[PDB]
RNA sequence: UUAGCUAGUAGGUGGGGUAACGGCUCACCUAGGCGACGAUCCCUAGCUGGUCUGAGAGGAUGACCAGCCACACUGGAACU
RNA sequence: UACCCGCAGAAGAAGCACCGGCUAACUCCGUGCCAGCAGCCGCGGUAAUACGGAGGGUGCAAGCGUUAAUCGGAAUUACUGGGCGUAAAGCGCACGCAGGCGGUUUGUUAAGUCAGAUGUGAAAUCCCCGGGCUCAACCUGGGAACUGCAUCUGAUACUGG
RNA sequence: GCCGUAAACGAUGUCGACUUGGAGGUUGUGCCGGCGUGGCUUCCGGAGCUAACGCGUUAAGUCGACCGCCUGGGGA
RNA sequence: AUGUUGAUAU
């Protein structure tokens, strides 16, 4: 059902009396392919368990993206920490024109056609967060019509 | 010095 | 910067700088070896790295690296230099072209022969 | 400007039958199709995004026998032409004469079909064409020449074509030894194994 | 000193929305009222009203939908330090047409939709979304 | 209509000539701000009517001196 | 890390001159004219259509092709 | 001459770079911080996928590499599109000329601004739909485009007078 | 009389507008110990902002005007 | 009160 995707595995270290304790972080995204997407970040001493932890977190932290026929409603800007992402609706058969972290979010979310650019830090975690922040705060015509107290064709 | 250590 | 500030003083571009100024925007230059010698690399490397001081046709004096195992250069050898620093010889910004002018190709070389001026073994 | 080397080691790298032998017998009997070529063949390393994309592009190229410069020009064309770039690319490759001559069933392989075209044994709407890369357009008759109809290569190939699946976009006559290129193949007509978006990504990066 | 009362109105709305204020009150002006109409008609604010003679006070009643404020963003575009004028062909679509650009045309202040229909360009006052 | 420019008089000290500043107002090509851009013209003023301060209409004409190819049409405003 | 530059200089009148307007030239008169919207001075440079790159805005560039300019051993001069 | 026809015979026709990560491709031997490699990080100190050779492999292919040079990636001069408490960055503080900017109402003007029209924006080039060289490159028909400039005539909300 | 610089620091330019609170200090004032209302100021903290530390109506929040300044480390 | 230093690479 859900498309699970591993974005980044990273080795991290705490020092102790003995020396360095290494451990693994795994950043994953899960999505249905119809505008429901969630990222998970898991830590463990081994890579498998980090991933299994990441996937479990991702499934419980999915949000709803209001898509428009496999692309975005409008241009969106996401920011998290040092990651400033920009995403634009594209024509059919564009594909996802995006960096690898944004690519994975957009693929599993069900965005087929999009022009994306990551400005600033391309730190995988913060890029993923900025992207999903972007998607979740993208307005559709229906909710815009709703809030403004109009019809969809008055808006469009 | 010592013409170049820690013992 | 305010718009009025930019109107008064526009954005200056980063001027940018050659790492190979003695070539003077030429792919190669010829020169004459004044000294051919060895020198030790910086940390963490240890070697006797084969360099030559070279007087180029355009008057510049530069150090150039001699790559490959063994060479035939002496003082008053005419050689061709190209761009390319040696990371662990500070000051060395050029490589000699093996198998151009008086510089011979490397003896008994078989792989990457075009890089070291070595004609194809007759098979 | 052609691959003249061993054909099965191409297939073994891709891990897939690329039809570079006639199909008189199974690929399994002629080589270890499972194992990749060479000393470290049994090793199956974890392949990167780039490696996946590369291997996909190299698969499609190796089927149609297109070298990289010419393949990239097809991509540039496919991107220029309107529609979905990926399906445009596969259309252009199917449009090639040496492919059309194979698809109808005159060559056993595409390299044989390429030898046919090369050696002035093919005609397109009357005229002799000895260019493999020639784009055969819709409503075009492709024909064996009368001197070339006596070849055992052509008859033997036409038998193997019956064992293969028939192109819906081609109508052929085995007796007359000529066929019409009716229309451009749709993506549905071509195999689902090819992941054309990977090739688009590869050139789009 | 005060040198952009429009930016000040937009800011009073922006801040007032963030602070979940019911209404926001600025000093009035003809151009402020003209903008307030476009925000009313497009359904971003609920109502407005001018009050006074010597010193009139505009008073916008703000909208909230499902808890959230309706004005998602509201950006000054043309400003004293840099005036932006657009021709009819180059009028901006805010949020792919889901938001408005308030445009001062020769036939008064209006949305970029209304300006496209009227075949006019003009000064781009603000975006709203 | 005949083509004319209009501008302020900035000098009247020349005999039968004035300097006229044509104030233009131009979008900056890069930065988009609207900029005042003067252009000064030596202008023929037969009779020597105009003085510094006066707005004047002017038209282009044949060369009259080294620097003059513009003539006074009318004084629009005076100081 | 060039701030002042300019006396045919800037304008006028008349005579001369040019195919032609004109300090183009001359005599006399006036004392102007140019400049921080960068004059003057210094360095570099043929300009454009275009070319390369770029999502664009830009950045870089001006080989071939075509338009314009300039030069013809160096300096100067006219003649036809 | 293009092109066509005939002849004979696989005959006359494959290299270059790369394989530690970035980056597609791994083993053995030799060497032992030496010899050497290196775009960046780095590799070599006696068990080197990084040197040198070999075998195998990967990528390109009548080319392949290397060097030079431009733009890109570089939002790393940020107009579009950046910053300045501590990362580089607020003048030690003020007054103030030029400059930039300017509360609110009415009228007027029409400079900015906007609208329309006309002229111009050489041809080639680019782009689109066609055509011609067996194909392609290349050549070429018609368009689109040339985002500009000027002139005239209107609009008057905003900015300026 | 000259010098003209300091970690000359809040390492935070000036002016204006707007945006939950709490506890003080100091200096006016109005109404009758309480109840307001001004100025300046110390500490905490909310949203928001911030790489984080923190800032937080005296902003490093939300905006406008103008100025100053930065563009890897060194060389300097 | 005072009270120094720790060769190179890894
Ligand atoms: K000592
Ligand atoms: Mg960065
Ligand atoms: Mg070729
Ligand atoms: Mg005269
Ligand atoms: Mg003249
Ligand atoms: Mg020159
Ligand atoms: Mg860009
Ligand atoms: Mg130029
Ligand atoms: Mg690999
Ligand atoms: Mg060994
Ligand atoms: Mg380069
Ligand atoms: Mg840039
Ligand atoms: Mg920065
Ligand atoms: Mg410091
Ligand atoms: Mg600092
Ligand atoms: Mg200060
Ligand atoms: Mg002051
Ligand atoms: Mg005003
Ligand atoms: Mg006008
Ligand atoms: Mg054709
Ligand atoms: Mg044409
Ligand atoms: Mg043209
Ligand atoms: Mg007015
Ligand atoms: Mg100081
Ligand atoms: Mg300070
Ligand atoms: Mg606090
Ligand atoms: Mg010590």
């Amino acid at each position: 059902e859900l498309q699970e995707k591993l974005i980044a595995v990273n080795r991290v270290s705490k020092t102790v009396k003995g020396g360095r304790i290494f451990s693994f972080t795994a950043l994953t995204v899960v999505g249905d392919g119809n505008g429901r997407v969630g990222f998970g970040y898991g830590k463990a001493r081994e890579v498998p368990a980090a991933i299994q932890k990441a996937m479990e977190k991702a499934r419980r932290n999915m949000i709803n993206v209001a898509l428009n026929n496999g692309t975005l409603q409008h241009p969106v800007k996401g920011v998290h920490t040092g990651s400033r992402v920009f995403m634009q609706p594209a024509s059919e058969g564009t594909g996802i024109i995006a960096g690898g972290a944004m690519r994975a979010v957009l693929e599993v979310a069900g965005v087929h056609n999009v022009l994306a650019k990551a400005y600033g830090s391309t730190n995988p975690i913060n890029v993923v967060r900025a992207t999903i922040d972007g998607l979740e705060n993208m307005n559709s015509p229906e909710m815009v019509a709703a809030k403004r107290g109009k019809s969809v064709e008055e808006i469009l | 010095x010592x013409a170049x250590x820690a013992g | 910067a305010t718009v009025n500030q930019l109107v008064r003083k526009p954005r200056a571009r980063k001027v940018a700088k050659s790492n190979v100024p003695a070539l003077e925007a030429c792919p190669q230059k010829r020169g004459v070896c004044t000294r051919v010698y060895t020198t030790t690399p910086k940390k963490p490397n240890s070697a006797l790295r084969k360099v030559c001081r070279v007087r180029l046709t355009n008057g510049f004096e530069v150090t150039s690296y001699i790559g490959g195992e063994g060479h035939n250069l002496q003082e008053h050898s005419v050689i061709l230099i190209r761009g390319g620093r040696v990371k662990d010889l500070p000051g060395v910004r050029y490589h000699t072209v093996r198998g151009a002018l008086d510089c011979s190709g490397v003896k008994d070389r078989k792989q990457a022969r075009s890089k070291y001026g070595v004609k194809r073994p007759k098979a | 400007a052609r691959y003249l080397g061993p054909k099965l080691k191409l297939s073994r790298r891709e891990g897939t039958d690329l039809f570079l032998k006639s199909g008189v017998r199974a690929i399994d009997t002629k080589c270890k199709i499972e194992q990749a070529p060479g000393q470290h063949g049994a090793r199956k390393p974890r392949l990167s995004d780039y490696g996946v994309q590369l291997r996909e592009k190299q698969k499609v190229r190796r089927i149609y026998g297109v070298l990289e410069r010419q393949f990239r020009n097809y991509y540039k064309e496919a991107a220029r032409l309107k529609g979905n770039t990926g399906e445009n690319l596969l259309a252009l490759l199917e449009g090639r004469l040496d492919n059309v001559v194979y698809r109808m069933g005159f060559g056993a392989t595409r390299a044989e079909a390429r030898q046919l075209v090369s050696h002035k044994a093919i005609m397109v709407n009357g005229r002799v064409v000895n260019i493999a890369s020639y784009q055969v357009s819709p409503n075009d008759v492709v024909s064996i020449r009368e001197k070339a109809k006596k070849q055992s290569r052509v008859k033997a190939a036409l038998e193997l074509a019956e064992q293969r699946e028939k192109p819906t976009w081609l109508e052929v006559d085995a007796g007359k030894m000529e066929g019409t290129f009716k229309r451009k193949p749709e993506r549905s007509d071509l195999s689902a194994d090819i992941n054309e978006h990977l090739i688009v990504e590869l050139y789009s990066k | 000193s005060m040198q952009d009362p429009i930016a000040d109105m937009l800011t009073r709305i922006r801040n007032g929305q963030a602070a979940n204020k019911a209404a926001v009150t600025m000093p009035s002006s003809k151009l402020k009222v003209a903008i307030a109409n476009v925000l009313k008609e497009e359904g971003f604010i609920e109502d407005f009203k001018v009050e006074g003679d010597t010193k009139p006070e505009l008073e916008l009643t703000l909208k909230y939908f499902q808890g959230k404020a309706v004005v998602e963003s509201i950006q000054r575009v043309s400003r004293p330090g840099l005036r932006i004028y657009k021709r009819k062909d180059e009028l901006p679509k805010v949020m792919a047409g889901l938001g408005i650009a308030v445009v001062s045309t020769s036939k008064g202040v209006m949305t970029d939709r209304a300006a496209r229909q009227a075949g006019l360009g003009g000064e781009i006052i603000c975006y709203v979304a | 209509k005949i083509r004319t420019l209009q501008g302020r008089v900035v000098s009247d000290k020349m005999e039968k000539s004035i300097v006229v500043a044509i104030e233009r107002f131009v979008k900056h090509p890069i930065y988009g701000k609207f900029i005042k851009r003067t252009t000064k013209l030596h202008v023929h003023d037969e009779n020597n009517e105009c003085g510094i301060g006066d707005v004047v209409e002017i038209r282009e004409c044949r060369p009259l001196s080294k620097t003059k190819s513009w003539t006074l049409v009318r004084v629009v405003e005076k100081a």
